[PDB]
């Protein structure tokens, strides 16, 4: 849109004397072009290396333009404090990085500069304060400068491609096929380092999704980005479109969802250890990426990294800030996709969606009960994939859980699956919510009934509607009377359990351990 | 601040004997958790513990570990860190993967020495905790995973001391972190 030239204006405008002002400008700019679609000339403007140009007043402050939205951040602190005058009350270990962030960038999203110059200031001393006395903050200030400095020459080249010679990336749902090979995306090695480095080329017109990211605790689970620059694209129109090219490590284990099949070759008793160790670290994710109020509609095992054996994520593309989106709003996979979104589309002949019903005209998904579905859903993948070479093709069906693909399940297997079906319930304010989850994922050792137990306290059956038909349950257990002589007085409990629309898994699963003592 | 913790639920809870449960059977289902979870933790910084950086396997200049074999008859021996923890991890799977001491099937009962195997088990678990701690908390730093370590050491360490499975002296090497997390 070329919005950016008010603040060319006041820049220039801006006396040679008042640098922080200066700083707080180029910065502002920074910030609005990530936001921005460019056009051709805006690309041109941007690529501006002589006197006069965007490039060139960069270089003066030591601002590399290709930089991760990271360091490029400190790198603007370090030019501020050079030019503070005025000290603030300097203390490290009370000061959260990711808060810094988060306070400075809405200052350059929305606020003039004669309404925050102080605390804009004072906030990248502190910034600028950890690069240097933080030995976490410094180590990776030093390995991204090193980094950046290194790859130089590829950037130039990248950017230096011919107008006639740029990559065409056909598009394509399917992951089944691989990574679609272009100029830029061959694994390297550099000097002295270990671990192969690469670059992608996300399809998006602009970074404002990933920029508000980086400043939030949730980027942890992020491959780590060393370089981010905008680039000339030819599409099938062979009109000249614009993508950003991200710099980071090459990945060394693939995904979630091959780790699973690896484990089936493997020793057992080290399923439900190493499922716990995963899924921790997605269950972390998707509580602090809601905290954002940021959603991911596109949870599967297959869209989660594992490299060093740490799950990250690096397609941010589907992420959102809906949390009650239209079904046409957001992007998903179908064989994860909870049933209130699959009611909104049309299917063909063996069940492919070709498009929307009148449903997406209004029906609007609740994103942290879509989310605890598909993290449901993506623990049933990992379960069942440890036994089977393929998925069954009642995968869906929730009446077939994940413990009945095991020949030898162990307690923690049938309380992991029982945890599948408390997250994929029909309704969805019935389900068990991420945090509910979170919290019982360290009881997985209990015996499955004390498990069960537990699970009761987190999320009583009452607030399922089912308090009626417990209580009858137990009417007839808590009877000493077994044998026939219990089974005619728990019949009339197994005729209301077989009229339920769908089968209510705690029900189901209790009048087992009624049938068990008629018997 | 780099003493943080995930969200989880109340680990002394978690690792309290349930009601009814016979405590070989929750000592064992419980170490073959706690190896998997350090075993994991150690490959996330395996290629920065190396012969050269780690000499002698150690948890600090104070706490230098020798290997005890349990097949040759030789006085313990002092390697490298990256040869005494791999060392270590194949021979505790090789316990785990072993029915006569962690009995999978239900007729199988534990044998008479399964305590003293497993605490020696646990003993070794927590040296790869110490050495993590004191020579790679860096690595640790880099990779932003504080926070999963401390919660898989915390849930570790309450499981030892609610059981009393390892001695006093042999927490030594960290039991500054281990009074400032259990209050
Ligand atoms: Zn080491």
């Amino acid at each position: 849109a070329k919005n950016t030239m008010p603040l060319v204006i006041a820049y220039n405008n801006a006396p040679e004397d008042d640098k922080i002002q200066k700083l707080f400008y180029l910065q502002k700019i920074n910030y609005l072009l990530n936001k921005t679609q460019l056009n051709d000339d805006l690309f041109d403007w941007i690529n501006d290396a002589e006197e006069g140009g965007w490039l060139n007043e960069l270089a003066k402050f030591s601002i590399n333009p290709n930089a991760s939205f990271f360091l490029k951040g400190m790198q603007f602190a370090k030019a501020i404090t050079e030019e503070i005058k005025n000290k603030p009350e300097i203390n490290s270990s009370e000061v959260n990085i990711y808060h810094l962030m988060q306070e400075r960038d809405q200052l350059l999203k929305e606020v003039e500069f004669e309404k925050c110059a102080t605390r804009y200031a004072e906030i990248n001393f502190l910034l600028n304060e950890l690069a240097l006395n933080d030995k976490k903050t410094k180590e990776i200030v030093e390995r991204q400068t090193e980094i950046l400095r290194l790859v130089a020459p590829k950037i130039k080249a990248i950017k230096g491609e011919s107008i006639d010679n740029l990559p065409v990336i056909p598009s394509y749902k399917t992951k089944e096929l691989g990574n679609h090979v272009n100029n830029f995306n061959f694994k390297f090695t550099m000097s002295g380092w270990e671990a192969p480095f690469v670059f992608r080329v996300e399809d998006r017109h602009e970074l404002g999704k990933e920029q508000e990211l980086h400043s939030y605790g949730v980027s942890k689970y992020f491959i780590e980005d060393y370089s981010v620059f905008m680039m000339r694209f030819k599409a099938e129109d062979g009109s000249t479109v614009y993508k950003p090219v991200i710099l980071s490590q090459f990945a060394n284990q693939n995904n979630l969802e091959e780790i699973a099949k690896q484990l089936k070759d493997g020793s057992p008793k080290n399923i439900a250890p190493r499922i716990g160790y995963y899924f921790v670290q997605l269950t972390d994710f998707c509580l602090k990426l809601i905290e954002t109020h940021n959603y991911h509609p596109d949870i599967k095992l297959n869209n989660f990294l594992v490299h060093n054996n740490r799950v990250l994520v690096s397609d941010r593309k589907t992420f959102t800030t809906n949390d009650n989106p239209l079904a046409s709003e957001i992007l998903t996979s179908p064989l994860f996709a909870p049933d209130e979104f699959l009611k909104c589309l049309l299917f063909n002949k063996e069940g492919d969606p070709v498009g929307y019903n009148r449903n997406a005209l209004w029906k609007r998904m609740n994103m942290p009960q879509f989310m605890a579905y598909q993290l449901g859903m993506a623990l049933k993948q990992f379960l069942i994939l440890t036994q089977l070479d393929e998925l069954p093709d009642d995968f869906r069906n929730p009446d077939h859980s994940a413990v009945s693909h095991f020949k030898t399940p162990s307690r923690q297997i049938i309380n992991l699956s029982l945890l599948v079906q408390e997250l994929t319930r029909l309704d969805p304010d019935k389900r068990m919510t991420i945090k509910q989850f979170q919290t019982l994922l360290n009881f997985k050792n209990l015996p499955p009934d004390a498990f069960y137990q537990k699970v009761e306290e987190v999320f009583p059956s009452s607030q399922l509607g089912i308090a009626e038909d417990i209580e009858a349950l137990n009417k007839v257990l808590n009877s000493d009377l077994k044998g026939e002589a219990l089974l005619k007085q728990a019949n009339p409990v197994f005729t209301k359990l077989s009229k339920y629309d769908p089968k209510e898994t705690r029900l189901t699963r209790l009048a087992e351990k009624l049938a068990i003592r008629c018997f | 601040n780099a003493e943080a913790t995930l969200g989880s639920g109340n680990l002394r809870q978690a690792v309290m004997l349930p009601e009814g449960e016979d405590l070989n059977e929750w000592i064992a289902v419980n170490t073959v958790d706690f190896f998997n979870q350090i075993n994991m933790l150690y490959g996330t910084i395996t290629e920065f513990c190396t012969e050269a950086s780690c000499p002698v396997m150690s948890a600090g200049p104070r706490y230098e570990y020798h290997w005890a074999d349990g097949t040759n008859i030789k006085k313990p021996i002092k390697c490298s860190a990256p040869k005494y923890i791999d060392y270590l991890m194949t021979w505790v799977q090789d316990q785990l993967d072993d029915e006569t001491l962690f009995p999978s099937k239900i007729g199988v009962p534990f044998p008479k020495n399964f305590m003293s195997v497993a605490k020696t088990i646990l003993k070794r678990l927590f040296r790869v905790y110490a050495h993590i701690y004191h020579q790679h908390f860096d690595s640790v730093m880099q990779l932003q995973e504080e926070a999963h370590l401390n919660t898989s050491f915390k849930h570790f360490i309450f499981f030892v001391q609610e059981f009393n499975l390892i001695d006093r002296r042999e927490l030594a090497p960290l039991q500054e972190l281990i009074e400032k997390l259990g209050s």
